[PDB]
């Protein structure tokens, strides 16, 4: 298999073999050593490269994505962000006068952050690097050599690479991949990748028969349908997010904790419902507002609530052959809140996550959407809780004299991340939280002025 | 041109990605890669191996046992042994069996896990508890000093406050991993690696391979962070590659992936600190009585004189006229603790400021004000001690503590935060300042020594090479810039080489924050006797003393007449004069007794203070640094720009301690925080929203490189401001005493938000 792309302003064309080997390896293994491993977990920002296409320029992690992936596409490294006369990005030159380096070995990663960054004028810092890690310097002189090289025009060399082109089954189209799905039922399908890599580099593992969803267009669509909004399986949680900053402002709020910009930029939320984790943020998120699940089995086209997907831990509703096609979310949910809890903000998975969504008929609670990740071994709807609320008036007390039934609802599990206790007690410090948040409470910790 | 705020000396090859570490290293065709083969018990003798799996595995060239090893089998910095490759038995779940010598880094750590071994499973040692019970110890028996008598000061104590309370471990996460490379070179080998202590690796690869220390040499360029975890963890990788090397005839190349580095590598000592400490009506310390539990793993390592550290700052920075520490280095079956940036400092520090955080709410007094109240007396009676019984004459603490209070507005602000707290019950902020003092010198005396060798080419260029190792700390820079001072000349003439044992022999670690302070003096002492030789040419070609000969910005000046650098050197070397010298330098007064407690281990204190300002959820326990006000001593600093980027450093890296990071066992000793995913260090967003670091400046009262302070790891003592700031948060949430342990996490704060709270 040959696939073509252009590797630091020149094109490079090369001859797939195996087709599960990682960006990262490949290009260590070409001698360009400038970008660095870290964890190979997608999780420090070390191995940080800069793709472009048609849809414009974005820093990913080069040791989840995989070969086939960056078909056709305009791959940029450190080597690559300095001009071909030698002189300096103005990210780069920021970087140095901004003592933005102490043992260097995390300077490639932030240096193809902030240029792809800097591509698209992109200001949010601690969003856009938080997916970067760095142990030495603080980070606070990073922030200045960006806030310092934000006040400079874009690298035109970088900016040339988008008039281009303008084993492992590649299907172009969601027909195409239907009709081969059907006669390979067994075969190991790839979105992002950043589930499926993880399986190769740490649990060791081979795959046979694999296909890239990566390169099916009519499969990553947001379309606005009658009934709300159908978004596909291959939209990437950074344009989910990117769409739900006006419709769902509390998806979107929520989204920006998921991952970090160089996942978010190749996961999917096709890849996130698919995967079935009881720690997955998107499903708790979009059952809660009571989105349907689309599933398709080549022509076969099931449709259902999203939490009646998830049977049990490790077992979901999908037939052989059959695979996620599409989401569908209302046109509005004004009532929908998510609270992600962890030990740290950025960058690090739920412990228990919260999702409320009440409907008020003016004081008295209508319906009741309450859904929970890590609360058990699939994401599930409080039962009990969301019952007994039906009716009642929307204040603390009563909220506070319901809250014992969601130790009937779930109960929850003890590891590194969370105490059990501490799980079904911080569930119920999101149901205080809800009330409080739209009684007019401050409440959020993020949201506080230094 | 040391005090000039002049970068890094690898900061553009950073930022282009031409900085090569270890892995980067370009090495022949048939360089074969190695992966350890781990233990899966805790406490177990190994009935059965079965390697035959491994061998038939693809790739695979050789297959390694302890048996296999041709003489040494101790990687262990202490005189007490630790086997690279298990020998019979096993003392913790990733202890390495086995090595495996394939053709690619994947095709070894693949044939690794296809191992067959069976288990004849003993009780393991996990808690500090069970350690205790079975006396399960290093040093047999406990180390307990003792300045006075705390029973009898405690026993008339018009205040008095008892406590206990847990602080976990860290681990170090350094960005490159652990890392080496063994070419055998006609009959010796030259090791490549990742490490902070190069001799060590020399001493350790030598006995491993039967030769003697000159067969063997050690080159280190730079290592992507080291923060102690490379003073001594190293060792297992350079062995292990000397040894397959020597029998595979090829060269060896080990690095660990993430999830073997942590599960193998230790961390930081975590401690449970038992205290007993009492005051005087008007709030003078009467005395502390401390009770040290430290968990030092399966093996010694470096954890002696680490426990030595946290009973020495035990003191915090306060004169106690009485103390006592009773000091427990338990064995348990997990990995073998080692060196972590403050070397069990701040472990000892943190148990006199959670102490008299705790002596202050008892008495319902201001913690601030207790502690100005009971710090060391500034410089000009006879001068107070320490409770190790050394003098403290260098303690600036009172005045700079004021400074950084004004500054940053801390009286208002703490007002500001208390109207704030009665408007909110749902967010609680807290503020806190805490010291820093800080002994600078390795507890181990003889380490107090550092070489240096510098050339001089005829065009005039420098080539600067020391013991020193580049792990990021901005050394390269500072010892470049301290020749480029003594010689007269502009820093760009002066190149620094790689670190060679072959260069400079006899090193010690690059550790305990002596890196530049003693090689500073040690690159001094080489360029000191260059300069002299070319000064002394001058003046009797000039006819004069050779102290007239000026040298200064690149310029030489005698007898009115002045030529450059270049033309004096080119002429000196046509006379016949060596351009070529070594320094040495070993730190004076050092003396003291390790048994008895007593004497002078440190050469000056370094001191600090922070004020740190934060945000908690009385709901999930969530929390956020808001603010931070810091002001620290480095001395005549040799470079603001640098010294400014180790404290922001530093501090992150304390308060990240003291915070989202924490070490997990499962209940057969299994690590579960082995991957970044599960153990959490600060990320961007995590610093703080307001970051205020300013130096105190003040030279040195003892005669160092520039009356410069060791930067290194005092700074990191300051991240105790953020832990004591979560407290305060929590006190601010009902009348009771919180109790919050360390780490804070989420979990961890809202236990101690619902203490206060009176809430089960
Ligand atoms: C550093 C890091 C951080 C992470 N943080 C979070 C987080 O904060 N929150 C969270 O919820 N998750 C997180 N994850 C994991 C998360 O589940 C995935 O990264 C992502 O959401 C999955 O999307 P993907 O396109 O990468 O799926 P892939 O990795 O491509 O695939 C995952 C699984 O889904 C299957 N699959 C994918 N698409 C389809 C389809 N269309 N039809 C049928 N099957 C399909 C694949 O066969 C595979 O079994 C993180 C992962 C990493 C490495
Ligand atoms: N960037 C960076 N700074 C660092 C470290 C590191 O690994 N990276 N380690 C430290 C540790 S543990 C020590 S002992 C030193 C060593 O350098 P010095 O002796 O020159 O201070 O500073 C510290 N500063
Ligand atoms: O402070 C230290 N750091 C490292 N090693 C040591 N050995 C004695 N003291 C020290
Ligand atoms: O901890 Mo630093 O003494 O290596
Ligand atoms: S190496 Fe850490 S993200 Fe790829
Ligand atoms: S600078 Fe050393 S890791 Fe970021
Ligand atoms: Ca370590």
């Amino acid at each position: 298999m040959e696939i073509a792309f252009l590797l630091n302003g020149e094109t490079r064309r090369v001859r797939i073999e195996d087709p599960t080997q990682s960006l990262l390896e490949w290009l260590r293994a070409e001698g360009l050593t400038g970008t660095k491993e870290g964890c190979n977990e997608g999780d420090c920002g070390a191995c940080t490269v800069m793709i472009r296409d048609a849809a414009g320029s974005r820093a990913v992690n080069a040791c989840l994505m995989m070969l086939p992936q960056i078909a056709g596409k305009a791959l940029r490294t450190i080597e690559g962000i300095a001009a071909p006369d030698g002189r300096l990005h103005p990210v780069q030159q920021a970087m140095i006068d901004h003592h933005g380096s102490q043992c260097g070995f995390c300077t490639p990663g932030f240096i193809v952050s902030m240029a792809a960054a800097h591509d698209r004028d992109r200001k949010d810092y601690d969003d856009l690097l938080a997916g970067n890690l760095c142990r030495c310097t603080g980070y606070a002189p990073i922030l200045r050599a960006a806030e310092a090289a934000a006040g400079e025009p874009p690298a035109d060399w970088l900016q040339a690479d988008a008039a281009f082109t303008l084993p492992a089954f590649l299907p172009e189209t969601s027909d195409a991949l239907a009709d081969w799905y059907l006669a390979h039922p067994e075969a190991t399908l790839i979105a992002g990748g950043t589930d499926v890599s993880l399986w190769v580099t740490k649990a060791l593992r081979d795959l046979p028969e694999v296909a890239f969803l990566s390169h099916c267009k009519d499969l990553a669509q947001i379309r606005e349908t009658p009934d709300g909004y159908g978004i596909g399986a291959g939209v990437t949680i950074a344009a989910l997010r990117a769409f739900a900053e006006g419709p769902h402002p509390a998806l979107a709020g929520l989204l920006r904790r998921f991952a970090s910009e160089q996942v978010r930029q190749v996961a999917t939320i096709g890849g996130n419902i698919a995967n079935g984790s009881p720690i997955g943020d998107g499903p708790p998120a979009l059952i809660a507002m009571g989105a349907s699940l689309t599933l398709r089995r080549g022509q076969e086209r099931r449709r259902m609530p999203l939490e009646d997907f998830f049977l049990e831990y490790r077992k979901q509703d999908r037939r052989p052959g059959e695979f996620v096609e599409s989401v569908t979310l209302p046109k509005s949910a004004p009532g929908l809140r998510c609270y992600k809890l962890s030990k740290r903000f950025d960058q690090d998975i739920s412990a228990v996550c919260g999702c409320l969504n009440l409907t008020l008929k003016g004081s008295k609670i209508e319906t009741a959407r309450i859904a929970f990740g890590g609360m058990a071994g699939v994401p599930k709807r409080a039962a009990a809780f969301e019952a007994a609320l039906i009716g009642q008036d929307f204040r603390e007390d009563t909220i506070a004299a319901a809250l014992p039934l969601l130790a009937q609802d779930f109960t929850p599990l003890s590891d590194m991340r969370a105490s059990a206790a501490y799980r079904m007690n911080a569930a119920q410090a999101m149901a205080l939280r809800y009330v409080r948040e739209l009684s007019g409470e401050a409440v959020a910790v993020l949201e506080v002025m230094p | 041109s040391v005090g000039k705020p002049l970068p890094h000396d690898s900061a553009r090859a950073h930022v282009t990605g031409q900085a090569r570490y270890l892995d980067d290293l370009p090495c022949p065709a048939n360089t074969l890669h190695l992966a350890f083969g781990l233990s899966t018990e805790a406490s177990a003798a190994i009935t059965g191996l079965d390697l035959e799996p491994v061998r038939e595995s693809p790739g695979v060239i050789a297959v390694f046992t302890a048996a296999d090893l041709p003489h040494d089998n101790d990687a262990s910095p202490a005189p007490s042994p630790e086997p690279v490759l298990a020998t019979g038995e096993v003392h913790f779940v990733g202890q390495p069996i086995f090595l495996v010598a394939a053709t690619s880094h994947r095709a070894a750590r693949i044939a690794a896990r296809k191992a067959r071994i069976t288990y004849a499973p003993r009780p393991a040692i996990l808690t500090l508890d069970q350690a205790l019970a079975a006396d399960s110890r290093f040093e047999g028996g406990p180390v307990i000093w003792a300045r006075g008598d705390v029973e009898t000061a405690l026993a008339g104590a018009a205040h008095l406050a008892e406590g206990c309370f847990e602080i976990g471990g860290q681990e170090h996460f350094y960005l490159e991993g652990q890392a080496a490379l063994a070419l055998p070179a006609e009959g010796g080998v030259v090791i490549h690696c990742s490490s902070q202590h190069p001799s060590e690796i020399q001493h350790k690869v030598a006995h491993a391979l039967g030769l003697a220390f000159h067969d063997v040499r050690v080159e280190m360029r730079r290592m992507g962070g080291g923060f102690g975890g490379k003073e001594s963890q190293g060792n297992h990788l350079a062995i292990a590659c000397a040894v397959a090397a020597r029998a595979t005839g090829r060269p060896c190349k080990m690095r660990y992936d993430r999830d073997d580095d942590m599960v193998i590598t230790g961390k930081r000592h975590d401690f449970r600190i038992r205290y007993r400490i009492g005051a005087d009506a008007s709030g003078k310390l009467l005395g502390a009585d401390f009770v040290h539990l430290a968990r030092c793993g399966w093996s010694a390592d470096l954890s002696l004189p680490v426990c030595d550290r946290a009973m020495l700052h035990a003191d915090g920075s306060y004169f106690v006229p009485a103390l006592r520490i009773e000091s427990h280095r338990l064995r348990t079956n997990t990995q073998s603790n080692t060196a972590f940036r403050g070397f069990g400092g701040p472990q000892g520090a943190l148990g006199m400021e959670r102490a008299i955080e705790h002596l202050a709410r008892g008495m319902g007094r201001d913690p601030a004000e207790l502690r100005a109240l009971n710090f060391y007396d500034p410089p000009e009676k006879k001068t107070q001690t320490t409770h190790y019984g050394q003098e403290v004459a260098d303690c600036v603490l009172g005045e700079l503590v004021t400074r950084l209070q004004k500054s940053a507005n801390f009286t208002t602000r703490r007002a500001e935060i208390a109207a704030w707290n009665s408007t909110n019950r749902t967010l609680a902020r807290g503020i806190a300042l805490s010291p820093v003092k800080f002994g600078i010198s390795f507890t181990l005396t003889h380490l107090n020594q550092a070489g240096a060798l510098v050339q001089i080419y005829t065009d005039g260029s420098v080539a600067l090479n020391h013991g020193g190792t580049e792990m990021g700390q901005g050394l390269h820079a500072k010892m470049v810039q301290v020749a480029a001072a003594v010689l007269g000349i502009d820093p760009v003439q002066v190149r620094i080489t790689a670190t060679d044992t072959s260069k400079v022999p006899n090193t010690s670690a690059t550790a305990a924050s002596s890196g530049a302070d003693m090689n500073g003096m040690a690159v001094k002492d080489a360029c000191e006797t260059l300069r002299g030789r070319l000064a002394g040419f001058v003046a009797a070609r000039e006819g004069c003393a050779a102290r007239d000969v000026i040298f200064d910005a690149g310029q030489v000046q005698a007898s009115g007449k002045s030529w450059r650098f270049a033309e004096i050197v080119a002429a000196a070397y046509m006379a016949r004069i060596s351009l070529s010298a070594t320094g040495f330098y070993a730190t004076p007064k050092l003396s003291w007794d390790r048994l008895r407690g007593q004497g002078r281990p440190f050469l000056y204190f370094a001191y600090g203070a922070a004020i740190t300002e934060v945000v908690i959820d009385r709901l999930t326990g969530e929390n956020r640094i808001l603010r931070t006000d810091i002001l620290h001593d480095a001395g005549a600093s040799l470079n603001p720009a640098l010294d400014i980027g180790q404290i922001e450093g530093a501090y992150v890296q304390g308060a990240g301690w003291l915070t989202t990071e924490e070490l997990v066992w499962d209940h057969c000793g299994r690590l579960m925080t082995h991957a970044p995913s599960t153990y959490k260090i600060p990320a961007f967003s995590d610093r703080p929203r307001i970051f205020n670091v300013a130096l105190w400046d003040q030279p040195n009262r003892e005669e160092t490189i520039f009356r410069s302070k060791a930067v290194g790891e005092p700074p990191f003592l300051l991240g105790i401001s953020a832990f004591l700031a979560l407290h305060d948060a929590c006190a601010a949430c009902g009348p009771h005493w919180p109790d919050l342990q360390a780490p804070a996490t989420p979990e961890a704060v809202l236990a101690a938000v619902r203490r206060a709270e009176g809430r089960a």
